[PDB]
């Protein structure tokens, strides 16, 4: 997903600190350590057609 | 960047489509109005002296 | 982790991306729950028409704009809530209609910036703004009237 | 459709006519407020 820094509103990237994987902002010292599972499913469209014809 | 994304739209597929542009912007160090103005001025062409 | 500084999901109405484990309202229902369901006061932000149906009272004129800056204190009109959800504002001889504005989700703080001194002033956070009202002239009534 | 209920009166106050400003933060959701953040200064031009 897309997450934004509460401080300045820039995009948050995922990096590694000294203890854990954390969201971080490229333009301010704001960080956020990851506590539990975070997921972003997309559910791409499946091929549904059987394609019998004629 | 959050204000830009708000202006573009809050539908999920809209953010999915517009994400690569944000990533390309973040790859460069353009984060202020002055930096973007300097980039554009670099990308400017003089009208025959 | 701190519970009041979590990362924000982009949808401002659904910022609760991580948890510890809205239907479009109408002005009649808005006020009805604001008074019947609860007795707590609320701060509203209403947009008035450009010219109010009045005259600048001894303001040295011209049929110019008559805004709230020219009117005096006291009762200036009544708010009517009819059946079927119609919400009117009888501001004297004419009646405007009041509808919901854009449903804002960002923070809006109503504050008072009082420059009591020419060198030092006070900022007084009066409250938070949640809902926006829009008042418009009932043009159909004004046209069929004359 | 008669005005069945809520014949609310509308008053006008000019005490804070010139001192009232509206501050809106386009990037801050309404759930998170600046009540707990200690402010240091406010510059302004009349
Ligand atoms: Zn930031």
């Amino acid at each position: 997903m897309l997450l934004f820094c509460p401080g300045c509103g820039n995009g948050l990237i995922v990096e590694e600190g000294q203890r854990c994987h954390r969201f971080a902002c490229n333009t301010c010292p704001y960080v956020h350590n990851i506590t539990r599972k975070v997921t972003n499913r997309k559910y791409p469209k499946l091929k549904e057609v059987d394609d019998v014809l004629g | 960047d959050q204000e830009i994304v708000q202006m573009i739209g809050t539908e999920e597929h809209v953010m999915a489509a517009f994400g690569p542009s944000l990533e390309e912007c973040q790859k460069a160090q353009i984060f202020t109005q002055m930096q973007a103005l300097k980039y554009i001025g670099n990308k400017v062409r003089r009208q025959r002296m | 982790i701190i519970n009041i500084k979590k990362e924000k999901r982009e949808t401002d109405e659904e910022t609760k991306q991580i948890l510890r484990m809205l239907p479009k309202d109408v002005s009649v229902a808005e006020l009805l729950r604001e008074l019947s369901l609860t007795k707590e006061e609320e701060l509203l932000f209403l947009q008035l028409p450009d010219t109010l149906p009045g005259q600048p009272p001894t303001q040295d004129i011209a049929e110019n704009a008559c805004t709230l800056a020219d009117l005096t204190e006291g009762q200036v009109g009544k708010l009517l809530i009819r059946k079927s959800g119609r919400v009117q504002l009888l501001l004297g001889k004419v009646t405007l209609d009041v509808t919901m504005g854009t449903a804002c989700s960002f923070l809006q703080e109503l504050v008072s910036v009082g420059l009591g001194d020419s060198r030092t002033g006070e900022m007084t956070v009066l409250g938070h703004v949640k809902h926006k009202l829009v008042c418009s002239p009932d043009f159909e009534s004004l046209l069929d009237h004359k | 459709d008669d005005p069945v209920v809520q014949e609310i009166d509308v008053y006008l106050a000019k005490s804070l006519a010139e001192k009232l400003y509206l501050f809106q933060y386009p990037v801050r959701p309404a759930s998170m407020t600046y009540d707990d953040i200690p402010h240091l200064s406010a510059k302004i031009k009349p």
